């Protein structure tokens, strides 16, 4: 029986990376089912999930061992559309970094299609399955809602200087600090919501620095986590050697 | 190095801490992590205002919708500050839009000057005249041939009666010069036709070129830009061959169309032709002399900085700039896609002295740790190894990352992860090439940078940025058929490289760096190095980055315009 | 001497103690039979020809030649046409020529005798002779006037020879045309993922099996399996492609109910340690164990199996083809971070998956997983270890794609899916 | 027919019997067999004088030899008379040099207008949004999408912050319109975006088009000429697809980059794309939308004369003119060779009403012998046979030959046998196509004309003129793989046709003639026919020949000039 | 069959028929031949991994930047398949 170790390193950043990868994330706030559906913007809150094809139980499936041995998710079974949740995360110590959101999704959720980019990270999945993953990302420490933002388009901000109130720039102003709490009053493609969503009080810069999976020279320097630099060196060496001759 | 670091900081001050147009960025500390975003929209930028006005008027005039910033989702461009770019190594401050290739005649002309150029040997042609016709080829007959050729090449007649011809005013950029590794012949060539290798290159570099090509003679042909623009790259070698054939017929009193002429044709079109680049496979089908066929070594040799500078980093950096512009803005950003395209994917590597800062830091690090290995020399280089690559590339990348982190202005500047990846990896790769004299050690450094970058920030580039970078380290020293290749011979059609921005210009700089560190005359082809050692070409290939700046400020005069035949 | 036991798609033992060298495209009779049949066979759309003749719609998208209509009952004469086509396609009486009426006369399977492939440099004789046979047959059967001959010809051949292919024609094979090859030895890699899934009848592991056979036949023709690289590629073919030792099947099964890309990594690393293929090289201060591969080609094969197993689990759970691009990326990326060992193909599956993800989620090109193939600029880079997963992923899709199997490969699946060795390739290679 | 014969004779008078410039051709009978040759040289022609002066000054300025008529063997051009050309069907008298494509903006723009154009279906993209996202597509969402698209397509941003964009003043010729066989949808499209099939075509032709394409909707995309000139033809479909993708993302509030977007990409780039032409094989390697891939039917449909004229001969003759210009002057005369090129190989078919004379004689002959078979109709045509081809093509060729013999001016005009062969065979082929409604009967007539021509004069064309013509008759009705093809689907890459001047424009006219004689809306592709039924394009495709004249008199305004960013 | 010709200045490399039987066309003769020579030189002369690209390109030339082995040292009687003008033309691409 193999116990996964996930990631090297012995700093707070490496420890936080293992927390994200293993899905051991502290719940910090609550979002209702309807508010989650509202911010995602794929259907009216509380409405039935639209479908892209009939339920598996209705149309039937080919009989092969994989379909028999691999259980379809509730979203696949229902024939849901594949929809998404996408985040931008500030490089100024947002808890999340793009690759580690994707690892979080790949390791802890079934039937997911994560994508990593510098300014955006996305999980595509059958809509109801996606909402399960979305809820954890919205509620737990993997997201600070000042330093991050749910953005399905026009994502610019991850590398831009922070606003003086500690909130990451949004071209389309979907969420901001109001009375010491983060309010989101548009969905992730910036269509105004009927009801604004309280995404809770932001982390202090101090707490963000402790919870972040990003290295920075003025918090926890990458150079100082020798194990992770060595890991890179070992992967590099081995890839180079085995490309010449796999021995 | 200190001077470049000061230049980088000045760039950040100009870009972020003093107003550009009406963006109201009237002050600030370039190390500050925070900023105020004014939500001014596109009107903060005078070029954008000009574009909006033109878009409105043209839409009204032509009767169908056109440029309109309000069609942008959510809000128009410029909700944060629209800020300028300074061309690296210069004080030329540019409107961002003026660096889009469509808006920049210098950028378009650099490509036209490459596209409309090929090199054709003379020796085979002369052997043909000697063997088949019994003709005696002398300096006199060659000089007469060259004057006939420089009449014929732009599109003028030498044999038939009742010919129409191209208007000289439309094709004034078309000409043919010659060069030769035979010093005795070079002394006899009418100087108006000669690219003098002994004059244009240092004694060491001239020796390398002449030893490489031997006592052989070559034509540097540049066909009309207006023709290149009407047609394509594959036009070039055909155009050159037609008028070479006509000029041999006329100058040597051959039958105007005999069997021996066909040998001159095959010599000019195939046997003694050197193209800028070769054809591309079906999915990206293109004939010769298109950007995808242009090997990284060939671009390094078209760029003339190696001839006029003794600074190996400067030489590499000019090639990076030229390559990022051509390969990303015109090739990948237009030929292979289009639209708004990839201006700033490229500008990150030739503006605001950020790449230069990382690179010159590396040079000092290498010189300090490796007994001046980054200074010009062939016998002061470090043996390429995994150890040396890991040392230099890791140090390079850590410094570059720390600079982005200590200067939030630099991070906002290169806002895309791909831009930062290109800069960090280019510096690391160029550094490894400089220290080792091994271009593929440079490639290894490039890929190691990407790997360190990814783990440092938990992000790298865009969705498909590191297809080649994850295939990268393992394919550097592979000798498998479609994997192995020296970087000098690699290019945009090397399978891993065939798609994605942010790389090809860097690889060209890495190829160049391996040879500039050695003081080599060329990176892979002396024929191209000499061909473009010529100030008559409209684009100054010795200063490609600065040329882009001259284009931005509308002081670059291109060839190929049609105002002569256009109404008032 | 590396041997494996071959298990089928349902995890049942087929053959024990098979030398992996006997599985080489260059030695294996079943694989060579699949290659020969792929080379020598084409589908002809008889209903398409009939419609093209009547309407003038031939030669490409939007094309119609007005005023030249020919009303020939092609489909109603399908049996007589098949018979005459066989007479023209065959080289000797009673040879291995096979012309079969498909879908109630709407199409034909035309299998040239192997003599046409033996006497040819490549595989285009199947297309040219097939098209010529059909063209001559229609000309004779319906008594076409010579001045209408061009119309009958292009109903079959489309815009060839103005185009390099039979654009807007009615003849298709599993392969493309040789000129579409990106590299040397790439012909058998230019097979659309939707084609393979169609032929497999949407059986995921048989799709990845057949794809593996094509891909490795390509790598062999590329000269990418010479010397030490032969064992390297054959371990991959055996384990990832042919379910060697039931490893693929067992890993999928134990992760099938609740498994993710992440749990498949646990299965792969646990089994690799159990088999002695990898062991701890060094333990860091944090407790992190850096591993070393004791058999590098075998470790690569473990990673290859894991990549496909993760695809079957993750695409299987979603019943969605698109999950394959991220699966190939993150299985290998996360595997490297778990172990300190390089992923499958030493980064090249991960790399292929990075661009493959991009070009299946962006504006720039590509498309859904089904349009990709080993000759595609996006997905060529890995040495045969990525595309088999794509074929399996497409087979598992329950209906999320615009460019589905039916959309791109309906004719191919109908014409070629009935060939036993094609539909059951693991059993074919095992010798049943 | 009488009126055209009078135009022909008038043209001979203008060309030969009244002096042009200072050529001193002040009198003479156009039937005279003799002339005096004044040996005046190039100075007799005012354009040549202008060119000489320009070449002299530019050579002096740039410091290397240039245009100089004295470099011509033996003597400079114009030892006989340099005489003008009148564009057929017009009174536009041209300087011969002004009809070289390099010197003619109308010719260059015609190619650019074809090169920068592609057609992309909307239905599959709409089905993608429906199926994958559950979007409802309405005329409202389509009209919004189209306005977003016409902002985005020229090179402007709709999603990202901090984008640079193409200057609207440089790309004002770029736009996207739509057309649809769905009348109900057409009624709801904002008219600024619509190419109205019912408005632009007669009711019969509109019916044929709508019956052909069904209830399907299409985008007619024309990307910027400045981009087309910087890049190539294979650029066009990529450019279109990028901005179609961005506009669907923006207009329908998709994720800016999700799996469904890739389906839109494949649809735009492959599954729903109609290119002007397809790629070419390795020896003449080129991607899509180059002249070699442009089938004869496609050119016939790009040319818009069929829509605005009821004269089947006029319609075929305009296609011949457009084709001879494009295929011989730009394609074979530049792309595939270059230099002075093939101006007069082409002008022979669209100047001095010689081809028109032979063709209209044929129309009258056919109408008088075959009960008006050359008048517009589908049921009045003669069954294609060797009999009918032999009758029409023989009569056509004998008349044309005898006209060259009765008017020595006509013979001296078309001084090359290839020119005469093109004219005679085009007339005979168009005639056979008009009479039969069978384009390959037209091809048969073309080849028979060549064979009669050869035996009549003991000569035909240039050295390799009749490679395809000797292969010709036998390959007309062949059904062998690389031999058989309807003329409508043939093009410059049909193996026999791949090399030689004086044919491809004729074959295009022959393809058109089979369908113009029937009154058909199109020759092979309705999508191209409607795409170019649009007066916003700078080139008037309804009158290509006259447009070449507008270019010769410097009254054609091209797109894509860079004046805005060039210094004064 | 591998034969030394011209006193060792060149080799004839004939692949076994099995490589042609298992192949779609004929390029396996070139790729396997070149791969065999490349591997043999790498081993025989103890080439350091960072010099492997130089040994490889001495044999393969500019492949895979070019579609052919341009500037390499391997030739056959045929060309490469992508040079075919038509379908079935490979055996026609043999210069006189
Ligand atoms: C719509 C897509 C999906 C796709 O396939 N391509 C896009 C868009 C496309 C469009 C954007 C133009 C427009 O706004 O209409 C163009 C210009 C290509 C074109 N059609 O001309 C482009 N990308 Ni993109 N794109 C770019 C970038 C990026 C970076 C931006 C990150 C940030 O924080 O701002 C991210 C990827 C990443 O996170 O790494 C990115 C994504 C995307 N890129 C996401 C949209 C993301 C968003 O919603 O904002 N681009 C860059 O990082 C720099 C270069 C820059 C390109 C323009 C230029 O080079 O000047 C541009 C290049
Ligand atoms: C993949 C391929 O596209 P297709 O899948 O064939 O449609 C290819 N495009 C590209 O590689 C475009 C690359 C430049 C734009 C993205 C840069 S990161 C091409 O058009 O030939
Ligand atoms: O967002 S994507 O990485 O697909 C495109 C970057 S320009
Ligand atoms: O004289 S040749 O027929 O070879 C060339 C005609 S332009």
């Amino acid at each position: 029986a193999y116990e996964r170790q996930y990631y090297p390193g012995a700093t707070s950043v490496a420890a936080n990376r293992r927390k994200h990868m293993s899905g051991k994330l502290e719940k910090l706030r609550e979002i209702s089912d309807e508010d989650l559906t509202a911010v995602l913007g794929h259907r009216a809150p509380g409405s039935d999930y639209p479908s892209t094809h009939p339920p598996l139980a209705e149309m039937g499936e080919p009989a092969c061992s994989t379909r028999e041995n691999v259980a379809a998710t509730p979203g696949a079974a229902a024939g849901d559309r594949v929809r998404y949740i996408q985040f931008a995360d500030s490089m100024y110590n947002a808890p999340a970094t793009p690759y580690f959101r994707s690892y979080f999704a790949a390791i802890n959720f079934r039937g997911v299609d994560p994508g990593t980019l510098s300014g955006r990270q996305i999980v595509e999945a059958r809509e109801r399955d996606m909402e399960q993953c979305a809820k954890v990302q919205m509620e737990t420490e993997i997201t600070d809602h000042a330093l991050a933002g749910v953005r399905g388009a026009t994502v610019h901000g991850h590398s831009v200087r922070l606003q003086e109130d500690g909130v990451m720039f949004d071209m389309l102003d979907r969420r901001r600090l109001e009375n010491g709490t983060i309010i989101m009053d548009k969905d992730q493609v910036a269509i105004p919501l009927d009801r604004k969503v309280d995404l809770g009080k932001p982390m202090s810069s101090e707490e963000a620095a402790k919870r972040t999976t990003i290295y920075r020279v003025d918090n926890v320097a990458f150079r100082d986590d020798a194990e992770v630099v060595e890991w890179v060196h070992r992967i590099f060496d081995q890839r180079t050697k085995f490309g010449f001759q796999p021995k | 190095a200190a001077d470049i670091f000061s230049k980088f900081k000045k760039d950040m001050e100009v870009k972020f801490a003093q107003e550009f147009g009406s963006n109201k960025q009237t002050g600030g500390d370039i190390t500050d992590k925070t900023a105020k975003f004014l939500r001014l929209g596109p009107e903060q930028d005078p070029r954008k205002v000009e574009m909006i006005k033109a878009g409105k008027e043209i839409a009204e005039k032509r009767g169908i919708a056109f440029y309109n910033p309000m069609m942008h989702s959510g809000a128009p461009l410029g909700q944060r500050a629209i800020t300028p770019y300074t061309i690296s190594g210069t004080d030329i401050v540019c409107e961002p839009d003026d660096l889009h290739y469509v808006n920049n005649a210098a950028m378009q002309q650099m490509w036209d000057d490459i596209r409309r150029t090929c090199i054709v040997g003379l020796d085979m042609a002369h052997e043909t005249l000697e063997k088949r016709l019994g003709k005696e080829v002398t300096p006199e007959t060659i000089n007469h041939y060259l004057e006939v050729l420089n009449h014929a090449m732009p599109g003028a007649a030498v044999v038939q009666e009742m010919m129409v011809e191209t208007h000289p005013a439309l094709v004034d950029d078309c000409y043919v010069k010659v060069f030769t590794g035979d010093d005795a012949l070079a002394d006899e060539i009418d100087k108006q036709f000669l690219i003098d290798i002994n004059k244009e290159f240092s004694e060491e570099q001239a020796a390398q070129i002449k030893a490489s090509i031997g006592k052989t003679s070559w034509q540097a042909i540049h066909i009309p830009t207006i023709v290149s623009r009407t047609t394509d790259g594959a036009q070039t070698s055909r155009w050159a061959a037609m008028q070479i054939g006509m000029s041999f017929i006329s100058a040597y009193a051959m039958c105007a169309g005999e069997a021996a002429v066909a040998d001159l044709s095959f010599a000019a079109k195939h046997a003694a032709l050197v193209s800028m680049g070769e054809m591309l496979p079906a999915r990206r089908a293109r004939g010769p002399n298109e950007p995808g066929g242009l090997s990284f070594g060939h671009l390094s040799d078209i760029v003339q900085t190696s001839r006029v500078s003794e600074d190996p980093a400067k030489i590499a950096l000019e090639v990076v700039g030229a390559g990022c512009m051509l390969y990303d803005q015109i090739w990948l950003g237009s030929y292979m896609s289009g639209g708004v395209g990839f201006t700033q994917y490229a500008t990150a590597a030739y503006t605001d002295d950020i790449l230069d800062n990382n690179t010159y830091y590396d040079v000092d690090y290498i010189n300090d740790k490796y007994n001046g290995a980054a200074t010009v020399g062939k016998d002061n280089k470090v043996k390429a190894s995994l150890e040396v690559v890991k040392d230099i590339a890791t140090e390079s990348t850590l410094y570059g990352i720390e600079t982005y982190e200590k200067f939030p202005t630099a991070l906002e500047d290169h806002f895309g992860g791909s831009q930062r990846a290109t800069v960090l990896a280019a510096a690391a790769g160029v550094a490894c090439s400089l220290a080792t004299g091994n271009a593929n050690a440079g490639l290894s450094g490039w890929y190691l940078s990407m790997y360190l970058h990814k783990e440092a920030w938990g992000r790298l580039g865009f969705f498909g940025f590191d297809l080649q970078d994850q295939c990268g380290a393992t394919n550097v020293l592979s000798y498998q058929g479609d994997e192995g290749l020296p970087d000098e011979l690699r290019g945009p059609n090397y399978p891993n490289y065939a798609m994605n921005v942010g790389h090809q210009g860097g690889y060209a700089g890495i190829a160049q760096a391996a040879h500039s560190g050695r003081g080599d005359a060329f990176t892979v082809n002396p024929l191209l190095k000499v061909c473009f050692a010529d100030d008559l070409l409209p684009f100054n290939f010795a200063e490609p980055r600065r040329e882009f700046g001259r284009g931005a400020i509308r002081e670059f005069v291109p060839a190929g315009e049609r105002s002569l035949v256009i109404p008032a | 001497s590396d041997t494996v036991d071959i298990y089928d798609d349902r995890g049942k033992l087929l053959e024990s103690n098979v030398d992996i060298m006997s599985l080489a495209p260059t030695r294996n009779a079943a694989i060579q039979s699949i290659i020969m049949d792929t080379k020598r066979s084409v589908a002809v759309n008889l209903a398409g020809i009939q419609g093209a003749l009547a309407s003038g719609k031939m030669g490409g998208k939007g094309r119609q030649i007005l005023g030249r209509g020919l009303n020939y009952d092609i489909v109603g004469n399908a049996d007589a046409i098949a018979e005459n086509v066989k007479k023209l396609v065959q080289v000797d009486e009673g040879d291995d020529t096979n012309v079969i009426k498909v879908k109630g006369g709407k199409s034909l399977l035309i299998q040239s005798p192997k003599s046409r492939i033996i006497a040819g440099a490549d595989f285009m004789s199947a297309t040219t002779v097939g098209a010529a046979a059909v063209t001559q047959t229609i000309m004779d059967m319906f008594g076409t006037d010579p001045y209408d001959a061009p119309i009958v010809k292009s109903a079959v051949w489309g815009s060839y020879p103005q185009t390099m292919d039979l654009m807007g024609g009615q003849v298709q094979g599993i392969l493309s045309i040789p000129q579409n090859n990106e590299g040397l030895g790439f012909s058998l890699r230019n097979i659309m993922a939707n084609h393979v899934a169609a032929i497999s009848n949407r059986n995921a592991m048989n799709a990845s099996a057949l794809s593996s056979i094509y891909e490795q036949s390509g790598i062999f023709e590329m000269g990418g399996a010479v010397g030490m690289f032969e064992r390297h590629q054959l371990l991959g073919l055996a384990y990832q492609g042919l379910n060697a030792n039931n490893l693929l099947y067992d890993i999928v099964k134990e992760n099938g109910k609740d498994g993710t890309i992440g749990t498949v990594i646990e299965s792969v690393v646990r089994r690799a340690i159990e088999a002695g293929i990898i062991s701890v090289d060094k333990t860091a201060p944090s407790g992190y164990n850096f591993y070393k591969a004791n058999d590098v080609p075998k470790w690569n094969a473990c990673a290859a199996v894991g990549t496909l197993a993760a695809t079957l689990v993750n695409c299987g759970a979603g019943r969605a083809a698109q999950n394959v691009s991220s699966t190939l990326l993150y299985f290998n990326d996360i595997l490297e971070k778990e172990t300190g060992l390089p992923g499958c193909d030493y980064g090249k599956v991960e790399g292929t998956a990075v661009g493959f993800s991009f070009f299946s989620h962006s504006i720039y090109g590509g498309g859904g997983p089904g349009v990709f193939n080993g000759n595609h600029v996006v997905t060529r880079h890995s040495r045969g270890f990525a595309i088999p997963c794509v074929c399996a992923a497409v087979a598992l899709d329950a209906g999320t794609q615009m460019f589905s199997i039916e959309s791109t490969s309906g004719l191919i699946g109908d014409v070629f899916g009935a060939i036993p060795e094609f539909r059951e390739p693991i059993k074919a290679v095992a010798g049943v």
